[PDB]
Protein backbone atom coordinates (compact mmCIF):
# COMPACT_ATOMS: atom_id res chain seq x y z
CA UNK A 1 0.00 0.00 0.00
CA UNK A 2 1.09 3.24 -0.99
CA UNK A 3 0.44 6.71 0.61
CA UNK A 4 -2.03 9.02 -1.46
CA UNK A 5 0.10 10.54 -4.21
CA UNK A 6 -2.01 14.12 -4.80
CA UNK A 7 0.16 16.39 -2.60
CA UNK A 8 3.23 15.12 -4.05
CA UNK A 9 1.54 15.19 -7.82
CA UNK A 10 1.32 19.46 -7.41
CA UNK A 11 4.96 19.96 -7.22
CA UNK A 12 6.12 18.11 -9.88
CA UNK A 13 8.21 20.06 -12.90
CA UNK A 14 10.20 19.15 -16.12
CA UNK A 15 13.44 20.70 -16.10
CA UNK A 16 15.48 20.66 -19.33
CA UNK A 17 19.05 21.85 -20.19
CA UNK A 18 20.25 22.30 -23.73
CA UNK A 19 18.97 18.63 -25.05
CA UNK A 20 18.74 16.86 -21.76
CA UNK A 21 15.66 16.64 -19.52
CA UNK A 22 14.24 14.79 -16.07
CA UNK A 23 11.84 15.83 -13.76
CA UNK A 24 11.99 18.25 -11.02
CA UNK A 25 10.74 18.78 -7.66
CA UNK A 26 9.08 22.61 -6.87
CA UNK A 27 8.46 23.82 -3.34
CA UNK A 28 8.18 27.35 -2.18
CA UNK A 29 10.19 28.81 -4.75
CA UNK A 30 13.05 26.46 -5.34
CA UNK A 31 13.06 23.47 -7.50
CA UNK A 32 15.29 20.66 -6.44
CA UNK A 33 16.45 18.19 -9.36
CA UNK A 34 20.06 15.97 -9.85
CA UNK A 35 22.72 17.79 -11.58
CA UNK A 36 23.29 15.24 -14.02
CA UNK A 37 20.93 17.70 -16.07
CA UNK A 38 23.63 19.93 -16.93
CA UNK A 39 25.44 17.02 -18.82
CA UNK A 40 25.10 16.75 -22.70
CA UNK A 41 25.31 13.49 -24.16
CA UNK A 42 28.62 13.67 -24.33
CA UNK A 43 29.48 14.77 -20.79
CA UNK A 44 27.60 11.95 -19.43
CA UNK A 45 29.89 9.22 -18.76
CA UNK A 46 32.71 11.24 -17.14
CA UNK A 47 31.30 14.88 -15.86
CA UNK A 48 33.16 17.36 -14.73
CA UNK A 49 30.23 19.25 -12.83
CA UNK A 50 32.42 22.07 -11.51
CA UNK A 51 33.30 23.11 -14.81
CA UNK A 52 29.62 22.63 -16.37
CA UNK A 53 28.46 24.31 -13.14
CA UNK A 54 30.47 27.50 -14.77
CA UNK A 55 29.60 27.17 -18.58
CA UNK A 56 25.71 27.24 -17.78
CA UNK A 57 23.97 30.58 -16.92
CA UNK A 58 20.61 31.13 -15.23
CA UNK A 59 18.45 30.98 -18.61
CA UNK A 60 19.95 28.21 -19.96
CA UNK A 61 17.90 26.15 -18.08
CA UNK A 62 13.90 25.70 -19.02
CA UNK A 63 11.53 24.91 -16.33
CA UNK A 64 7.94 23.83 -17.06
CA UNK A 65 4.90 23.07 -14.56
CA UNK A 66 2.64 21.80 -17.31
CA UNK A 67 2.26 24.34 -19.72
CA UNK A 68 4.01 27.22 -17.49
CA UNK A 69 7.23 28.32 -18.02
CA UNK A 70 9.00 28.97 -14.69
CA UNK A 71 11.89 31.98 -15.29
CA UNK A 72 14.55 30.71 -13.04
CA UNK A 73 16.16 33.72 -10.95
CA UNK A 74 19.35 31.95 -9.69
CA UNK A 75 21.08 28.14 -9.38
CA UNK A 76 23.58 26.38 -7.14
CA UNK A 77 24.69 23.00 -6.75
CA UNK A 78 24.27 20.82 -3.18
CA UNK A 79 26.38 17.73 -3.67
CA UNK A 80 24.37 15.84 -6.03
CA UNK A 81 21.17 17.88 -6.93
CA UNK A 82 20.70 21.66 -8.63
CA UNK A 83 18.70 23.95 -6.90
CA UNK A 84 17.05 26.25 -8.97
CA UNK A 85 15.92 29.58 -7.90
CA UNK A 86 12.49 30.38 -9.63
CA UNK A 87 10.38 33.97 -9.47
CA UNK A 88 6.92 32.28 -8.33
CA UNK A 89 6.19 30.42 -4.72
CA UNK A 90 4.40 26.80 -5.68
CA UNK A 91 1.00 27.71 -4.64
CA UNK A 92 0.52 23.93 -4.26
CA UNK A 93 3.50 23.43 -1.49
CA UNK A 94 2.62 21.13 1.25
CA UNK A 95 4.33 21.14 4.72
CA UNK A 96 6.85 19.15 4.03
CA UNK A 97 10.52 18.33 5.24
CA UNK A 98 13.82 15.85 4.13
CA UNK A 99 14.49 13.20 5.86
CA UNK A 100 17.25 10.55 4.83
CA UNK A 101 15.99 7.01 5.89
CA UNK A 102 17.55 3.71 6.37
CA UNK A 103 17.70 0.63 4.91
CA UNK A 104 14.59 -1.74 5.78
CA UNK A 105 12.54 1.57 5.79
CA UNK A 106 9.61 1.73 3.31
CA UNK A 107 8.52 4.71 1.68
CA UNK A 108 5.91 5.63 -1.79
CA UNK A 109 7.65 6.77 -4.93
CA UNK A 110 6.23 9.06 -7.60
CA UNK A 111 7.40 7.86 -11.10
CA UNK A 112 7.20 10.32 -13.00
CA UNK A 113 7.91 10.91 -16.79
CA UNK A 114 8.73 14.49 -18.44
CA UNK A 115 7.50 16.31 -15.67
CA UNK A 116 4.26 14.19 -15.60
CA UNK A 117 3.31 12.10 -12.66
CA UNK A 118 2.63 8.29 -13.78
CA UNK A 119 2.36 5.75 -11.14
CA UNK A 120 2.45 5.60 -7.47
CA UNK A 121 3.83 2.42 -5.74
CA UNK A 122 5.68 1.16 -2.09
CA UNK A 123 9.36 0.40 -2.05
CA UNK A 124 11.74 -0.67 0.20
CA UNK A 125 15.62 -0.03 0.66
CA UNK A 126 17.64 -3.09 0.92
CA UNK A 127 20.74 -3.55 2.83
CA UNK A 128 23.61 -2.16 -0.07
CA UNK A 129 21.18 0.91 -0.07
CA UNK A 130 19.85 0.12 -3.81
CA UNK A 131 16.17 0.02 -4.35
CA UNK A 132 13.95 -2.59 -6.51
CA UNK A 133 12.01 0.03 -8.29
CA UNK A 134 9.81 -0.09 -11.16
CA UNK A 135 11.34 2.79 -13.01
CA UNK A 136 11.77 3.41 -16.96
CA UNK A 137 13.74 6.25 -19.09
CA UNK A 138 12.19 9.08 -18.33
CA UNK A 139 12.02 8.71 -14.23
CA UNK A 140 15.24 10.78 -13.14
CA UNK A 141 13.82 12.96 -10.80
CA UNK A 142 11.21 11.29 -9.36
CA UNK A 143 11.08 11.34 -5.54
CA UNK A 144 9.95 9.12 -2.47
CA UNK A 145 8.23 10.24 0.64
CA UNK A 146 6.61 9.05 3.42
CA UNK A 147 2.96 11.48 4.77
CA UNK A 148 3.31 11.37 8.61
CA UNK A 149 -0.29 13.15 9.38
CA UNK A 150 -0.20 16.71 6.90
CA UNK A 151 3.22 16.69 6.80
CA UNK A 152 5.51 14.87 3.70
CA UNK A 153 8.58 13.52 4.54
CA UNK A 154 10.70 13.28 0.67
CA UNK A 155 13.36 10.91 1.41
CA UNK A 156 14.62 9.62 -2.53
CA UNK A 157 15.36 11.66 -5.15
CA UNK A 158 16.00 8.77 -7.66
CA UNK A 159 19.13 8.94 -10.09
CA UNK A 160 20.06 6.07 -12.23
CA UNK A 161 19.37 2.39 -12.83
CA UNK A 162 22.24 -0.31 -12.20
CA UNK A 163 23.20 -2.93 -14.16
CA UNK A 164 21.65 -5.42 -12.38
CA UNK A 165 17.68 -3.68 -12.57
CA UNK A 166 18.45 -2.32 -8.95
CA UNK A 167 17.89 1.88 -8.32
CA UNK A 168 19.70 4.39 -7.16
CA UNK A 169 19.75 8.03 -5.63
CA UNK A 170 20.43 10.26 -3.57
CA UNK A 171 18.10 12.37 -0.30
CA UNK A 172 17.07 15.64 -1.15
CA UNK A 173 20.73 17.33 0.17
CA UNK A 174 22.17 15.19 -2.94
CA UNK A 175 23.89 12.82 -0.64
CA UNK A 176 23.71 8.92 -2.26
CA UNK A 177 22.35 6.41 -0.66
CA UNK A 178 25.69 3.73 -0.91
CA UNK A 179 28.74 4.11 -2.63
CA UNK A 180 27.25 5.40 -5.93
CA UNK A 181 28.44 8.27 -8.00
CA UNK A 182 26.47 10.51 -10.64
CA UNK A 183 27.89 9.14 -13.97
CA UNK A 184 27.20 6.60 -16.65
CA UNK A 185 28.94 3.75 -16.02
CA UNK B 1 32.41 32.69 -24.02
CA UNK B 2 28.68 31.77 -23.75
CA UNK B 3 27.01 28.04 -23.92
CA UNK B 4 25.88 27.64 -27.34
CA UNK B 5 23.92 23.94 -26.30
CA UNK B 6 20.62 23.86 -28.79
CA UNK B 7 17.57 23.78 -26.81
CA UNK B 8 15.13 21.35 -27.18
CA UNK B 9 11.62 21.51 -25.99
C1 LIG C 1 15.84 2.51 -17.44
N1 LIG C 1 15.82 3.43 -16.31
C2 LIG C 1 15.32 3.24 -15.08
N2 LIG C 1 15.51 4.32 -14.33
C3 LIG C 1 16.16 5.16 -15.19
C4 LIG C 1 16.55 6.54 -14.77
N3 LIG C 1 17.41 7.29 -15.71
C5 LIG C 1 16.80 8.19 -16.58
O1 LIG C 1 15.60 8.42 -16.58
N4 LIG C 1 17.66 8.84 -17.42
C6 LIG C 1 19.04 8.68 -17.50
N5 LIG C 1 19.81 9.36 -18.27
C7 LIG C 1 19.27 10.40 -19.04
C8 LIG C 1 19.17 10.29 -20.42
C9 LIG C 1 18.61 11.35 -21.17
C10 LIG C 1 18.34 11.58 -22.52
N6 LIG C 1 17.78 12.80 -22.59
C11 LIG C 1 17.33 13.48 -23.80
N7 LIG C 1 17.65 13.43 -21.39
C12 LIG C 1 18.15 12.54 -20.51
C13 LIG C 1 18.29 12.68 -19.11
C14 LIG C 1 18.80 11.61 -18.41
CL1 LIG C 1 18.94 11.77 -16.65
N8 LIG C 1 19.55 7.69 -16.66
C15 LIG C 1 20.99 7.44 -16.64
C16 LIG C 1 21.71 8.22 -15.56
C17 LIG C 1 21.12 9.24 -14.82
C18 LIG C 1 21.85 9.91 -13.85
F1 LIG C 1 21.28 10.91 -13.14
C19 LIG C 1 23.18 9.57 -13.60
F2 LIG C 1 23.85 10.24 -12.65
C20 LIG C 1 23.80 8.57 -14.33
C21 LIG C 1 23.04 7.92 -15.29
F3 LIG C 1 23.63 6.93 -16.01
C22 LIG C 1 18.77 6.98 -15.75
O2 LIG C 1 19.26 6.14 -15.01
N9 LIG C 1 16.36 4.68 -16.40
Amino acid sequence: MAFPSGKVEGCMVQVTCGTTTLNGLWLDDVVYCPRHVICTSEDMLNPNYEDLLIRKSNHNFLVQAGNVQLRVIGHSMQNCVLKLKVDTANPKTPKYKFVRIQPGQTFSVLACYNGSPSGVYQCAMRPNFTIKGSFLNGSCGSVGFNIDYDCVSFCYMHHMELPTGVHAGTDLEGNFYGPFVDRQT
Amino acid sequence: GTDTTLEHH
